[PDB]
């Protein structure tokens, strides 16, 4: 959900849970974690 | 066309059920504020691409 969790944030992720303000930033890398380490929640 | 209503763009704006909610010209927030002369909406279905 890269486009989701990003600047230009809008959605329950933003208001409910998590959207840091718009400042010049980088991004996160790809991997497996549910089946490379589940029941984990937002806010 | 629609009229003779009262709107609440809120449940659509927040309930992300509307998936690819990408918009133009307006703030999808201020949508639950502004008022319009009249509205039109076309609907359809297409492939996943």
């Amino acid at each position: 959900e890269v486009r989701q969790i990003a600047p230009g944030q809008t959605g329950k992720i933003a208001d409910y849970n998590y959207k840091l303000p718009d400042d010049f930033t980088g991004c996160v890398i790809a991997w497996n974690s549910n089946n490379l380490d589940y029941n984990y929640l937002y806010r | 066309r629609i009229s003779n209503c009262v709107a609440d763009y809120s449940v659509l704006y927040n309930s992300a059920s509307f998936s690819t909610f990408k918009c133009y010209g307006v703030s999808p927030t201020k949508l639950n504020d502004l008022c319009f002369t009249n509205v039109y909406a076309d609907s359809f279905v297409i492939r996943g691409d």
